[PDB]
């Protein structure tokens, strides 16, 4: 996994890769890694994939709870709260590593949270086995106050520093453009690897699997 | 109907048979043993609470006797009632304030207070084990987008947020006298000019007491008798 | 267990 | 006026008192008289036991609590024993963690405090018995008295049971003698006031007294059937 | 990490490095570890990140409503006090070396350290953190009884300096706080600003 | 409507004293302590001839040193049977002793003023135990007898009633018994005396006895054995 | 009226009888005063004397909750003393969460809290007490605070409980205590316990008297047996 | 390795308007097999399965208990549950053993009770769900079938031709896996019915 | 602990009266309007809105659950609060296992399941409120109420609060199964028209609308416009 | 972990 974010002069990019792995194996090429938390903050995910999908789904659920009672738009900070105080909670067993973005009332905001409960709040983050090629890109080539189009260059040229350089990382390059007045989800945003082109054909006529027992049973 | 009575339906919180609360009902009564009248406006700039002080006494330290508390730094309410009550109530409020900013890490708005200390209040009109407390609060802050903001809940657990509003002995007087007011299109003068008229007093500094909140300086506070009497021989010279 |  | 203020340890009555703890100090009232008094040396206690009828032996009306401490009853055995037996598991804790004597003023308001509880929870009941301590520790003798309302006496003497008024008379006319005496003389005075709780009729017999002594030099000690004869004769008076 | 606090009469001085490390790799290069948990009261933190914001944020919860509750600003001592609890307390299940420093108008400017382990002790001045090892023995000859605020300072980032160059685990920028009567000044010192001295090439 | 741990005006808790009431409904049962032992007499109250006589148990053994007869409630005594049983075997357990009789009835009097409706951890006593009991035995202090009721008093007696007909068997028990009458006698004077207070014609089918002596284990008196002793009438 | 068998049941004119009745315990004990004045705190309690067998000194109603708290009872004493336990817990607790000395104001706050408690439950009675509770220090001065059955707390210049309260509170008011030291309020709550004695209704009283102050260096303390006796021969050359 | 004792294969595969599950029959411990007809793959609806390969005691636990909640849920609700609604079920119920998890990783096959389109999904042994559009593999020989998979199946199968096609994955990859076979079993579900098949297959 | 004993109890003739009693607060609440169209859901009530003091949009009585099912009510407002907290948390455990938002029916069940509770459980009384509950799922809208014994049922237009039974018959002459959204507002609003007195502005009606695009409030300014026709 |  890599997954980055980056605060620009209107808002927020959040990016990542989109491989699953089971050991040194692929078990999925297009996951989404990118996790709705409210109409204005996203997360993204890396660690334990289990982890990362609950913690996300019940902060957002929490803060959809909190928000229907307050009638407001939900903060940065306090997505930021629920999900260190819970990781803390559980010392680190929670393998969730995030990327949190999102845009409030006082302005574009970015945390990475750590699974034992630490958060750091920076312009530019980045998490997961691809993270340093990632924070490569953004130590050379990230300015303040870019504008969107080039916020949006800059973190899928760092997600593909990921996919290409860490075999944790790989398939598309998914983004989540978050302003005051847009949410833009770009999945997929890039496309840089495509499956190679089946040569032979294997054309398996009907009868060369060999039957022992048939049994029929219709439906109504 | 009419004042019907079946059972225990006046000694705890289960229904008459019109569906009144007659324990409820009375917890309101309980408010006004006090004696006193509490006052609150609102305007565009600011937000006012403003109080009865009697010290009948001279051996009372005066500065302990107080109806308004401060809750967080930006959150001030005025107390209407059983006193004891009363200060339970404040302090269940400083701890809700103080654990709201500990989980979500922002202030607790005003409204979200209020309604809390309501939803609170209504455990006791439904568990017929415990009473309601006697007493009424009003509170006062700045919210960011919505301006300044007065909000009261009472023992039905009932919360609103108003223009202006009173509690205690005076409220339906001093409800009369903000309604005429406000029906048209100065705060502090407004909210002691209220509370003046419906007790017929004309004051001393040292027989009320003032608290603030504005949107350049949100950061209650309770005026001093100096401050006060200011607004005193300001209104005194129409 | 899937990781990412 | 009554009925309903006096079933729950609860509930006050409108002239401020709580009839279950009054009805409880008549437990104490009824049962058989016993005296404690002290001098500058020595704590004694002297008791009055009832015999149910001729064959039954006497009830014990004084018990070993540890070295230094003994008490007399008068109530209900049933909570003398559980008291009795809190008593000395406080003063085997002292004993356990200090490695000396729990002294008898805390030990006392240990009594207080854990016998208040039940008198302010609903469905609990007032302890029905009332102790005589006698004891000895750094500040010399010590004769206290308890009670079901969890209030505490510390007494120069006391008397407690049937007719006990009789034998607090006694007691006052001779207490300026006390601080001096030896230790005959001391238990001579405790069993000349029990002696005033009898009918005319009756006398003292080594059936009917126990003696209970703690001192300087001595052991809370309990003597009963022949060994109080030594105590009897004695026998001043007429 | 490298944390530091000096008292001066009329305030303190905290400062720290700013760099955060997981194994070798630097996680943040400018992070902020001087904490505020009330007006005029700071803690610096060293150790576990996750453990010092944790325990950061539950002291300030706990002093904020203390505060309120006596209306009256909090004691330094009383806020290094719920630290030393709580660090003790969990002294088994934290990793966490901190400074509390502040103003109070009772006691003035003062700095408590509060190590691993969870003891206590009022000091003139504090140092804390893998790096401090380094600069035990500058500021035992540096340090002077009297000094000015801007002594204070000048003698913090010099300090903070000299462990950055040569631990590891600590680097990035020199975070100041001044806290007084008057309130709090905060600053960084970054590149150039850093004092610097030469590497002892050789003759 | 009051609860269970109210005092009334004259300083007793109203269910201990209905308590006590419910033990003048028992059958009356007779203790007698000797220096040769202790012997216990019941009256069963057989209430139709359909019913097996055996099947009443009035006097139980709660070790083979001590003896219980009861009078009230029966149904109440059983736990407190079965609690002096325990805790003699407890105390045999941890002290490789036998208990003795003043502190096993020490120890179920205890259970004694143990019920409420407001501390109560399981749902544990609702009210008092409707029952008397006379402890009966041997220890190293000699033969003896110690009589217990609802209130959680007890005390040692050179003889005893309970039950219905108790202030009377009393009567005639200050009458016969002295410090230095044997066994035997003791044994014919409580069947005397129960022949008087009984409803029913006494005979060997609707009382129990049971001794326990300082030679001899608890013994429970067979119809052959009452029988001889029924004789002399 | 009808309506007062649970301090969960509300009258209908909105009363809490059962803490109206407990209110009235304490209006039967016998008179406790407490006066602050220019360096600290002084209490006196007129403690009758039921029997000459008591010794001198037996159901004390002045105790020592904190080093530097003195707390003055009246009612039914065992609930006052079971409140003089919550205060010396509340005291402890907040040394070892704080690290130093609680505010008096605090302290009576939170003892408050705990009596108010009490006044909302068909479950519990209300304490049938009502105690003042004094300190003084250099930093926050001399306070007298006092709590009654419903656990309202406030704080005063001079106070007085229990039967002879609204006596002894006209005696206390002509005190221009501000300006006067311990070592001379001593004396004059002593006068003014026997002022309001009924001598004739009840007969034979004990003086009990402490302070806090200047004078102890923020130690609360029984007054010394020397300057009891002094001032209670003033007060009693006084009456005659 | 606890995934190993007892082996075992599941997959699933996606056509046009159809989707296909299958399993080996093989229930073993460690080297040793006890029978070959154990079943793995049990129904969840009408057009609509579930696959456990892994531990073969939690295999069947998961499979009861998964059942226990599937019941109360079509009792309560009106209706028949919908592949997806599944899926999140099973996660459920997995990751509330997120510390002492059930040793199974699910694959489910089925068509949407009003709308038959096609799904399938798998999930790892604390419930991380995975939706594919081709194919998912889970048990002791999923590399092998991962291999079988990636070069034969295509888009837009008919029911004959993803029968060849999932039967040709199994068979060819658990005849490189020791402790998976003794037989595989196919299941075709389609709108209008269940064909269910057993295979031709080696038996060492 | 509280009181462990039932506050609901059947009395000789079979009647749970406590119950009857909350159903009076109800009936004597401010009144309520919900109409089901083909294409949607519209619940209104009256705002019991004396004062010019009172700040109208400070509490709200048509109050979403998720962002596709909305309440109403009528009786006491803090039960209704109560009631309003616990469908939000139901809603969210739903969503939490089944990654669907809560069907407009299994909510209703939850939450007049509570509703039960709370004429059986100890030391408590029940909820003087009847909610109307509106939603859209499986491409289809619903109407119900549940009611304080924990009843609940599936309206195509009905009344609750002061003055219901006229309502439900005003309602009885004037919906058709075929109605549009926009048309079933109009006549939720000439509802209230009939038992109000104080004549109507904005201010002091609350309208809210349930369609494919979800549950919301309308706006002052919307409601406004209905308004004038009316 | 993650230190300073
Ligand atoms: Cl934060
Ligand atoms: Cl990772
Ligand atoms: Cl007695
Ligand atoms: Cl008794
Ligand atoms: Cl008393
Ligand atoms: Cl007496
Ligand atoms: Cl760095
Ligand atoms: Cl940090
Ligand atoms: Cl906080
Ligand atoms: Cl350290
Ligand atoms: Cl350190
Ligand atoms: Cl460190
Ligand atoms: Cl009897
Ligand atoms: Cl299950
Ligand atoms: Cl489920
Ligand atoms: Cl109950
Ligand atoms: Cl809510
Ligand atoms: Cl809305
Ligand atoms: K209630
Ligand atoms: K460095
Ligand atoms: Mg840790
Ligand atoms: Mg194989």
């Amino acid at each position: 996994t890599t997954i980055a974010g980056v605060v620009y002069k209107d808002g927020i990019v959040l990016g990542a890769d989109t491989r699953a792995t089971e050991g040194m194996v692929v078990a999925d090429k297009n996951c989404s890694k990118i996790h709705f938390i409210s109409p204005n903050i996203y997360c993204c995910g890396a660690g334990t994939a289990a982890d990362t999908d609950m913690t996300t789904q019940l902060i957002s659920s929490n803060l959809e709870l909190h928000s229907l009672s307050t009638g407001r738009l939900p903060r940065v900070v306090t997505a930021n709260r629920m999900l260190k105080q819970m990781l803390f909670r559980y010392q680190g067993y929670i393998g969730a590593a995030l990327v949190l973005g999102g845009v409030d009332v006082t302005g574009p905001h970015l945390y990475s949270i750590y699974p034992h409960g630490s958060t750091d709040k920076l312009p530019y983050v980045t998490m997961g086995s691809g993270s340093l090629a990632a924070m490569a890109v953004f130590e050379d080539k990230f300015r303040p106050d870019m504008e969107e189009e080039e916020a949006k260059n800059l973190v899928s040229e760092a997600i593909a520093a990921g996919i290409f350089n860490d075999l944790g990382s790989g398939s598309n390059i998914d983004l989540c453009v978050i302003s005051k007045n847009k949410l833009d989800f770009l999945r997929p945003y890039t496309v840089p690897n495509k499956k190679g082109t089946r040569l032979g054909r294997y054309r398996c006529e009907k009868g060369t699997t060999a039957v022992l027992t048939e049994k029929i049973t219709p439906l109504e | 109907s009419r004042g019907s009575s079946a059972g225990f339906d006046r000694h705890i919180t289960i229904f008459s048979p019109e569906g009144r609360l007659y324990q409820v009902e009375y917890a309101f009564k309980a408010i006004n043993q006090g004696g006193l009248t509490s006052v609150a406006v609102r305007g565009k700039d600011c937000a006012v609470i403003v109080t009865q002080k009697k010290v009948p006494d001279k051996l009372l330290d005066s500065s302990t006797v107080t109806h308004l508390f401060k809750i967080t730094e930006n959150i001030g309410c005025v107390m209407t009632g059983m006193t004891a009550d009363s200060r339970s109530q404040v302090q269940r409020a400083r701890y809700e304030a103080a654990n709201w900013k500990y989980k979500y890490g922002y202030e607790i708005p005003v409204d979200m207070l209020c309604k809390r200390i309501a939803d609170i209040s209504q455990v006791y009109t439904q568990n017929a084990e415990m009473r309601p407390l006697g007493c009424c609060m009003i509170l006062i802050g700045i919210d960011e987008e919505q301006g300044p903001q007065v909000y009261k809940c009472d023992p039905a657990g009932y919360y609103c947020g108003f223009k202006a509003t009173a509690a205690g002995v005076k409220q339906t007087e001093s409800t009369s006298f903000l309604e005429k007011k406000v029906k048209k299109k100065q705060t502090v003068e407004t909210a002691i000019t209220c509370l003046s008229t419906v007790l017929s007093i004309d004051f001393k500094p040292s027989e009320i007491e003032v608290g603030v909140v504005t949107v350049e300086n949100p950061k209650f506070r309770i005026l001093t008798e100096a401050e006060i009497d200011a607004h005193l021989v300001a209104l005194a010279e129409r | 267990i899937i990781t990412x | 006026f009554r009925n309903q203020y006096d079933n729950d340890v609860t509930v006050w009555s409108p002239q401020g008192r709580i009839h279950q703890i009054e009805y409880a100090m008549e437990a104490v009232k009824q049962g058989s008289a016993t005296v404690g008094l002290k001098s500058k040396t020595h704590a004694v206690l002297v008791a009055l036991k009832r015999a149910q009828s001729e064959l039954a032996a006497h009830q014990k009306k004084i018990l070993h609590v540890d070295n230094h401490i003994g008490i007399s009853i008068a109530g209900l055995t049933a909570d003398a024993r559980l008291l009795c037996n809190f008593m000395r598991q406080e003063c085997l804790d002292s004993r356990f963690v200090f490695d000396r004597p729990l002294p008898v003023s805390r030990l006392v308001s240990l009594i207080g405090s854990k016998t208040q509880i039940p008198t302010q929870r609903y469905g609990r009941r007032p302890y029905g018995v009332g102790l005589l301590i006698a004891g000895y520790d750094d500040m010399g003798p010590h004769i206290f008295q308890t009670c079901p309302s969890a209030n505490y006496f510390d007494c120069r003497a006391m008397s407690i049971g049937a007719r006990s008024q009789s034998a607090r008379t006694y007691l006052e006319r001779h207490m300026s003698e006390f601080m001096e005496c030896n230790l005959n003389e001391l238990v001579k005075h405790g069993l000349r006031a029990l002696r005033e709780t009898l009918p005319a009729e009756q006398d003292l017999t080594t059936k009917n007294v126990s003696i209970g002594i703690v001192g300087k030099d001595l052991e809370f000690t309990i003597y009963d059937d022949d060994d109080v004869s030594p105590f009897l004769e004695g026998l001043e008076e007429r | 990490t490298t944390i530091m606090a000096v008292q001066f009469d009329g305030g303190v001085v905290l400062g720290a490095d700013s760099r955060t490390t997981t194994g070798s790799y630097i996680a943040n290069r400018v992070t902020d570890k001087l904490t505020p948990i009330h007006d005029r009261i700071f803690c610096c933190r060293s150790g576990s990140a996750a453990d010092t914001q944790a325990v950061a944020d539950a002291v300030t919860y706990q002093l904020g409503f203390h505060s309120i509750e006596l209306n009256e600003p909090p004691l330094v001592h009383t806020a290094a006090s719920l630290f030393k609890e709580m660090c003790y307390r969990y002294r088994e299940d934290l990793m966490a070396g901190i400074i509390i420093a502040g103003w109070d108008p009772q006691e003035g400017g003062q700095v408590y350290s509060v190590p691993m382990g969870g003891m206590m002790v009022r000091q003139s001045f504090a140092i804390g953190g893998s790096g401090s090892s380094y600069i035990y023995g500058y500021v035992d000859a540096t340090y002077r009884e009297g000094m000015t605020k801007e002594e204070c300072l000048q003698f913090t980032a010099n300090a903070l300096a000299l462990a950055m160059e040569r631990d590891g685990s600590s680097g990035g920028v020199i975070r100041l706080a001044a806290i007084a009567e008057s309130g709090v000044e905060r600053q960084v010192l970054l590149g150039d600003q850093i004092p610097k001295f030469a590497v002892a090439t050789l003759p | 409507d009051r609860g269970v741990n109210t005092f009334s005006p004259e300083g007793r808790l109203f269910q201990v004293e209905y308590a006590i009431e419910a033990i003048k409904l028992g059958s009356t049962a007779i203790g007698i302590q000797t220096s040769e032992g202790v012997c216990l007499a019941v009256e069963k109250r057989i209430t139709s001839p359909l019913m097996e006589p055996s099947s009443i148990e009035k006097i139980v053994e709660i070790d083979a040193h001590i003896g219980c007869a009861m009078s009230g409630l029966i149904a109440d005594a059983k736990t407190l049977i079965d609690k002096a049983r325990v805790e003699t075997q407890n105390h045999w357990f941890t002290y490789n002793e036998t208990m003795t009789v003043e502190s096993v009835t020490q120890a179920v009097s205890n259970l004694a003023l143990q019920f409420g409706e407001e501390d109560a951890d399981p749902g544990a006593m609702s009210r008092p135990f409707g029952v008397a009991l006379l402890f009966g035995g041997v220890d190293e202090k000699g033969p003896q007898l110690f009589h217990m009721d609802p209130s959680g008093t007890f005390v040692q007696c050179d003889a005893r009633a309970i039950g219905s007909a108790s202030e009377g068997a009393q009567s005639s028990l200050q009458e016969v018994y002295h410090k230095s009458m044997t066994l035997k006698e003791a044994i014919k004077s409580s069947l005397i005396i129960l022949k008087q207070v009984m409803e029913e014609k006494l005979n060997a089918t609707n009382i129990e006895l049971a001794t326990v002596q300082p030679g001899q284990n608890f013994h429970m008196f067979t119809k052959e054995e009452l029988e001889e002793v029924i004789k002399d009438i | 009226t009808g309506y007062d068998l649970s301090a969960s049941t509300f009258s209908p004119d909105g009363r809490v009888f059962q803490v109206e009745y407990a209110m009235k315990a304490v209006e039967n004990s016998s008179t406790a005063i407490g006066i602050r004045c220019k360096d600290g705190v002084v209490f006196g309690v007129e403690k009758l004397v039921l029997s000459k067998l008591y010794e001198e000194g037996s159901n004390k109603r002045l105790f020592n909750v904190d080093r530097h708290v003195g707390m003055a009872v009246a009612g039914l004493l065992a609930d006052a003393r079971s409140l003089a336990d919550i205060a010396r817990e509340e005291a402890s607790n907040f040394r070892s969460n704080f690290g130093y000395n609680i505010p008096l104001k605090h302290l009576a706050d939170r003892v408050a809290m705990y009596v108010h408690a009490y006044t909302l439950y068909s479950a519990v009675r209300p304490f049938g007490c009502s105690f003042m509770l004094g300190s003084y220090s250099v930093n926050d001065g001399a306070q007298l605070y006092m709590i009654d059955p419903s656990g309202v707390s406030y704080g005063y210049w001079g106070c007085a409980i229990g039967k002879a309260r609204q006596a002894a509170k006209t005696e206390i008011e002509k005190l221009q205590m501000k300006e006067m030291t311990c070592r001379d309020i001593v004396k004059e709550v002593a006068k003014i316990i026997y002022i309001v004695h009924d001598e004739v209704k009840d007969k034979a009283f004990e003086l009990e008297l402490s302070w806090v102050g200047e004078l102890t260096n923020g130690r609360h303390e029984i007054v010394p047996k020397d300057i009891r006796e002094e001032a209670e021969k003033y007060a009693k050359e006084s009456l005659k | 390795s606890i995934m190993s004792y007892n082996g075992g294969a599941v997959m699933a595969m996606k056509g046009k308007n159809c989707v296909a599950i299958a399993a080996d029959r093989r229930f073993g411990i460690q080297a040793q097999m006890v029978t070959t007809d154990f079943q793995k793959i049990f129904p969840m609806g009408d057009r609509l399965y579930i696959g456990l390969a892994g531990l073969a005691t939690d295999v069947q636990t998961v499979a009861q208990r998964l059942k226990f909640r599937l019941n109360l849920y079509e009792l309560k609700e009106g209706r028949q549950i919908k592949p997806y609604t599944l899926m999140s079920m099973v996660a459920n119920l997995l990751y509330e053993k997120r510390f002492g998890p059930y040793y199974t990783e699910p694959v489910i096959a089925g068509l949407d009770p009003k709308t038959f389109k096609p799904f399938i999904c798998s999930l790892d042994l604390i419930g991380c769900p995975m939706v594919t559009d081709d194919f998912v593999v889970s048990g002791t020989c999923a590399e092998q079938m991962y291999g079988m998979c990636e070069s034969l199946w295509e888009p837009n199968m008919d029911p004959d031709h993803l029968f060849e096609t999932i039967s040709q994955a199994m068979l060819n990859a658990v005849d490189r896996d020791a402790v998976s076979g003794m037989g595989v079993i196919v299941h075709i579900i389609e709108k209008d019915k269940i064909t269910t098949r057993t295979l031709k297959a080696r038996m060492d | 602990r509280g009181y462990s004993f039932s506050l609901t109890t059947f009395s000789p003739s079979g009647k749970l009266v406590q119950i009857e009693y909350a159903l009076a607060a109800v009936a004597g609440g401010a009144p309520s309007v919900g109409i089901k169209a083909a294409n949607g859901v519209v619940l209104a009530t009256e705002k019991k809105q004396k004062s010019i003091l009172y700040d109208e949009r400070s509490v709200h009585k048509v109050e979403p659950i998720t962002k596709h099912i909305g309440l109403v009510y009528s009786g006491m407002g803090p039960d209704y609060r109560v009631l309003v907290h616990r469908a939000r948390k139901l809603a969210q455990q739903y969503y939490l296992v089944y990654q669907e938002p809560i069907p407009t029916a299994q909510l209703v069940q939850r939450v007049a399941s509570v509703m039960q509770e709370y004429t059986q459980s100890g030391g408590v009384r029940p909820f003087g409120v009847s909610l109307l509950i509106c939603g859209w799922n499986e491409g289809r809208p619903y109407l119900f109420q549940s009611d304080p014994s924990g009843a609940y049922f599936a309206w195509k237009a009905t009344a609750m609060g002061k003055n219901y039974v006229n309502g439900k018959t005003f309602l009885e002459k004037r919906y058709n199964e075929d109605l549009e959204l926009e048309d079933a507002i109009h006549t939720a609003i000439l509802t209230l028209k009939e038992s109000f007195e104080g004549q109507m502005t904005e201010d002091n009606i609350e309208v809210g609308i349930c369609n494919e695009a979800g549950f919301r409030r309308l706006t002052p300014t919307e409601v406004k416009d209905y308004l004038a026709a009316i």
